[PDB]
């Protein structure tokens, strides 16, 4: 590289901040969105205690710390450590500083106006970025499948939100967002497992479960039939080795953790499940573009990863669905970063150059100039 | 065969080109020079009264209504081609395109950074 | 890596031993003048970074044949130096498209093998079978003898 | 109409781009120096007519080739 | 002893590495093999399907050109009858 | 071919633009006369979306476009997107510049006149043809079935008029034109079907049902034994597969669509049906060529293709005509292209080379010379 | 001393172990995906046939409707006219 500018592609999520310079493969640094103090007194003088660690700094001190996350349900709930987490980002993880990059960060559909706004305000005024670009986190996830078509369900850590999109016409009415996510099924795992013996109650015993969560939970093809085989046999009983030793071994609590995406009434939500809200947001569709989006179902986001879940989800669908319409569900080995990567190829668009709100437009309109044109 | 002669080939395709370029360049310029000659004939009014003045000016206005008329019509066409060429182009990112996306690559294995920064710099290349 | 690597096949054969020994003052081990299986694999699995097998697979195709990961000498040398990238958006499309309007003297849209040996006279280098065949079956995708504009993109896709 | 917009913008280049040569009273000096300034409008719009003609040519010449390339679409 | 043990505790790391490795890879295996299954049924009914369009095709030809003699012959027969 | 001058003869019609050079057999090029802009927002950058889609490009993308006809009932009320319409036929279904081919347009009987001033000012204006001339549709109907007498019913989808003709010599006091068409039957049939609860609604559902009405409706040989006959058994249940599934089951919606032809009283108008404004148009006529009309009646049109409706129709004239006279109709098996067929001949014909309108006689008289010798 | 060979031996050995089924399970993985590959396209191909069919089927499933149409039409004619 040398001349010229390159674009930061940061990606706030809520859970994993991946960021890193536009058109990449992979996001450069990739680390959890949390921060927390110290919550005990200190002893050792001149140890050099900071006052918060964040990132991925506070993943390895957490045993005397109180991690909280700064984003509840894709929305932003504290500004201050969003703050600190994006100044981390820019200066520490990338070291570029942003008075010479634009940046183009995402959002997740049907949120709150003063949200967008404020980290419109704050990247201009804080941080003095030369311009910014706020996209919706599901029409990147169909930019890096290469289609142009589809109807992509983003299951993020914060929110699962599902929007349809056909020949690049997005459909405003059509779009379905419900606030089970990872984050969900991480406090239902960590509640389950007290069924056994084994109590988490502390924040930082929290990631224990969410490592759990990541190795050890696959969702089931047939609910009752896993179930039954795991009341009668001991096939099913994988152990792991705690970070102090006392291994655990996890039953069917196996299943029952991820089952909760097709049935919320586990954690007591009211509406239905992702395979059923895929359905209603292709109803809603014209009856003209339906079979394309029935063949061009998209996954996405971290909890797609589940292992045996594009299987699930295809059967539900074919299940509701009209016997003629073939289900197709893309799953790309890489869905974690498929946002990021469809945010790459976008900030890399010639024809997408001049869409940028530039500084002077800020200047001239206010905040407010996110809803404007300049989307 | 080997891929350095490929290389090699390909780089005098492309200079033989910029030659051509060059030299249809030129034929253009000569070409403007030879019609300059041809068209625009020498126009010398020294000498002459009022009246041989201004009907020899009013005939070339007519002239130049004429040549006007004229360069309108072959820039309607010259618009007409471009939206001839936006429409094919349209066309062909709808059918040729599709999944033609770029690929782009940024996840260099930065191997000998690393032993140049690790391990002095007995390496000669990089 | 392949200009590096291209410009010091300048000197003989036995830098590479060096290099094995520099692999060595890493992961010493390695004795057969190369860099052997053991060391490839172990180095694509392990140096922090890894690499996907899809990725080396992908790469290796473009001169692998058997579709392992061994190869001779100068074959891995082109099999491995391409692996690391140096072109940059490979030039100006628009200029390309210039270029093969200059080139296609019959004005058809399409480089016949005889425009290919036309070509080759202008560029007046030496008359060699070998060169030929070799260009007549790249350029040609489709096993009609001629070469398109598209074709010619990716014949250049990546070469200055 | 459009046709009517065409017929509009014609009759605005009769009435724009032409001068009114109504200069019979001027001196032979300046009559004179109109003349040139004729000459040089007329070079002028002879070779924006040479470009016209040879970016025409070249128009038709790219149109053909993607002409041929959506022969080859399929 | 002492960095015997030191040895001994990066082989345990390494260990563990491997093992998370291949325990991936044999997951990745398994999913592929059952996909295959799948796949190969899908397959299996595609087959299937486009055998009985095409029975049913030579089947509509037949009845094709026995319905157009008969209706060649009521022609000759209205032509008579006018 | 090579050296000569060839006709272009277009056939505007209402609902379908059928067009082809003159000589041939079948119009080169048929596709829907729609225009549709495009009604969402749309997120994809650089995705190269156009405008206005118009002929059969807008009926792939129908999904997300609001297609509008720009005639309506044989007059155009929308001139801009005709203008559209014909500039798109021209260039790149048939792809010859028209500076350099004569073209003969067709009209419907009784027509605003304004209507075709300003079709053949645009033609010689925008096109800049070299001649062009405007032929009444029934005439030409009446030369592709070979014959030089006889009564013409041609029920296009725009507007159902029935011109009678002797000898060559028309009869212009007995033209009965009628607004009952296609187009009035499909939104019959879309309103019918919401009696078994099928709503469609979007313009572009309105082609779904005229697909429906296409492949499935026939005309009843009797009217009450039909409705009878459909009321207690089931053996007329037909079904059809939606543009995305769920299959419909047409009842005896099937004849009772196209009936509307025969009693105008279903869609509320009050005039007598296409079987009695024949007979109507017929008894106009003088005394001694009625015979030669009964024995000669022409069917044409696109909407006279219905299974049935040359049987029907001859049931009701011989029910109304003295018992002595033959009713035969003729019902070439090319009824829908019948009048380009017509069409071609003419302009095919070494008499009328002359009677086209040279641009230097436009240029003398203006555009009303249209209603003057040249017709 | 012992206790640390002891830990050296069982580490060794666990990670050949480890190592050599990891190589084991990759081979396996390809020879599976090649499969898998094949089976992909033979699907693809069974697809467009079976499209292929069931327009042909269509189409002559209209043309022996209208056919028959034709024929019952001059039937009535013919017994009509006797
Ligand atoms: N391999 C995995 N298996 C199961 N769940 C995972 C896996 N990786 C991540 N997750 C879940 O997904 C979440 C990360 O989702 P992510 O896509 O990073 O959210 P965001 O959209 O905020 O970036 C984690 O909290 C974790 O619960
Ligand atoms: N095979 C068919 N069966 C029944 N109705 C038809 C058929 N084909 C066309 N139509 C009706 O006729 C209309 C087309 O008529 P057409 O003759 O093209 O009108 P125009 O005179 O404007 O060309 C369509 O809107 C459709 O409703
Ligand atoms: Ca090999
Ligand atoms: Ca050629
Ligand atoms: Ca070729
Ligand atoms: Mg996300
Ligand atoms: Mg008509």
């Amino acid at each position: 590289d040398d001349e010229e500018t390159t674009a930061l592609v940061c990606d706030n999520g809520s859970g994993l901040v991946k960021a890193g310079f536009a058109g990449d493969d992979a996001p450069r640094a990739v680390f959890p969105s949390i921060v927390g103090r110290p919550r005990h007194q200190g002893v050792m003088v001149g140890m050099g205690q900071k006052d918060s660690y964040v990132g991925d700094e506070a993943q390895s001190k957490r045993g005397i710390l109180t991690l909280k996350y700064p984003i509840e349900h894709g929305i932003i709930t504290n500004w201050d450590d969003m703050e600190k987490i994006w100044h981390h980002t820019f200066y520490n993880e990338l070291r570029v500083a942003p008075e010479e990059h634009p940046t183009l960060l995402t959002e997740a559909p049907l949120n709150p106006k003063a949200n967008r706004e404020k980290m419109t305000q704050i990247m201009f005024e804080t941080f003095n970025v030369p311009a910014m670009y706020v996209a919706i986190q599901a029409v990147l996830s169909l930019y890096a499948s290469g289609r142009t078509t589809g109807i992509v369900l983003d299951s993020g850590d914060g929110v699962t939100h599902n929007v349809p999109i056909y020949e690049g016409y997005a459909l405003p009415h059509a779009i379905m967002r419900l606030d089970l996510a990872g984050r969900d099924l991480t406090d239902y795992l960590m509640k389950i497992l007290t069924e056994r013996g084994y109590s988490f109650v502390t924040t930082a015993e929290r990631e224990i479960v969410r490592d759990i969560k990541e190795k050890l939970c696959y969702v089931a093809l047939d609910f009752e039939n896993e179930m039954a085989t795991a009341a009668s046999s001991s096939s099913l009983e994988k152990s792991y080795e705690l970070p102090d030793g006392q291994v655990i071994t996890i039953g069917n609590e196996r299943f029952r953790c991820p089952e909760t995406l097709f049935q919320p009434s586990f954690i007591g939500m009211e509406s239905a499940g992702i395979h059923e809200t895929t359905y209603n947001s292709i109803m809603k569709c014209d009856i003209d573009i339906r079979k394309d989006l029935y063949a061009n179902n998209v996954l996405s986001g971290g909890t797609t990863m589940y292992p045996g879940i594009a299987d699930r989800m295809q059967k539900e669908i074919t299940a509701l669905a009209p016997s003629t319409m073939k289900i197709k569900i893309i799953a790309p080995p890489e869905r974690k970063y498929s946002v990021w990567i469809g945010g790459s190829i976008l900030a890399s668009l010639s024809t997408f150059q001049q869409m940028w709100i530039s500084k002077q437009e800020y200047d001239e309109a206010g905040p407010s100039i996110v809803h404007r044109k300049c989307f | 065969i080997s891929a350095s002669r490929k290389l090699q080939l390909k780089t005098l395709m492309l200079q033989i080109a910029k030659q051509e370029l060059e030299r249809e360049a030129e034929e253009r310029r000569g070409e403007k020079g030879r019609a300059l000659s041809t068209r625009c004939q020498p126009l010398e009014l020294a000498g002459l009264s009022f009246a041989e003045l201004q009907d020899l000016c009013r005939q070339l206005h007519a002239r130049v209504d004429k040549v006007d008329e004229e360069r309108y019509d072959v820039e309607a066409k010259v618009t007409k081609n471009i939206t001839e060429i936006a429409d094919l182009n349209q066309k062909i990112f709808d059918l040729r395109g599709k999944f033609k996306r770029p690929t782009l690559r940024r996840v260099r294995i930065s191997a000998d950074a690393m032993m140049q920064a690790l391990l002095g710099a007995r390496a000669k290349e990089t | 890596d392949d200009i590096y690597k291209a410009a010091v096949e300048q000197l003989t054969e036995e830098q590479k031993n060096e290099f094995k020994a520099a692999f060595d003052i890493f992961v010493l081990g390695a004795e057969d003048g190369c860099i052997s299986t053991k060391e490839l694999g172990k180095v694509m699995r392990m140096l922090g970074q890894n690499p996907t097998p899809e990725e080396l697979q992908e790469m290796i195709d473009e001169v692998d044949e058997d579709g392992s990961g061994t190869v001779d000498f100068d074959e891995f040398l082109v099999m491995m130096v391409r692996c690391m990238k140096d072109d940059s958006k490979g030039k100006s499309e628009e200029e390309l498209s210039d270029l093969f309007r200059m080139f296609d003297k019959n004005a058809d849209g399409y480089i016949d093998l005889e425009e290919l040996k036309i070509m080759l006279q202008a560029t007046g280098e030496t008359i060699t079978e070998d060169d030929i065949e070799e260009l007549m079956k790249d350029g040609d995708k489709n096993n009609d003898g001629r070469i398109d504009y598209d074709e010619f993109l990716e014949f250049m896709k990546g070469v200055e | 109409g459009k046709r009517q917009t065409e017929r509009e913008k014609k009759k605005k280049i009769l009435a724009e781009r032409r001068k009114v040569l109504a200069i019979d009273h001027l001196n032979e000096d300046q009559l004179r120096e109109k003349a040139k300034e004729l000459w040089q409008s007329i070079y002028n719009l002879e070779a924006e007519k040479f470009d016209l003609q040879e970016k025409f040519k070249q128009q038709k010449y790219e149109i053909n080739v993607l002409r041929n390339r959506i022969n080859d679409n399929q | 002893a002492q960095k015997d043990e030191e040895k001994m505790e990066i082989q345990e790391i390494q260990l563990k590495e491997a093992k998370h490795i291949a325990e991936d890879a044999d997951r990745k295996y398994e999913e592929v093999a059952r996909k295959l299954v799948i796949i190969e049924s899908d397959l299996e009914r595609a087959e299937e399907r486009a055998e009985l369009s095409e029975g049913k095709c030579a089947e509509l030809e037949e009845e094709l050109k026995t319905v157009t003699n008969n209706l060649k012959s009521l022609e000759a027969q209205a032509e008579k009858y006018s």
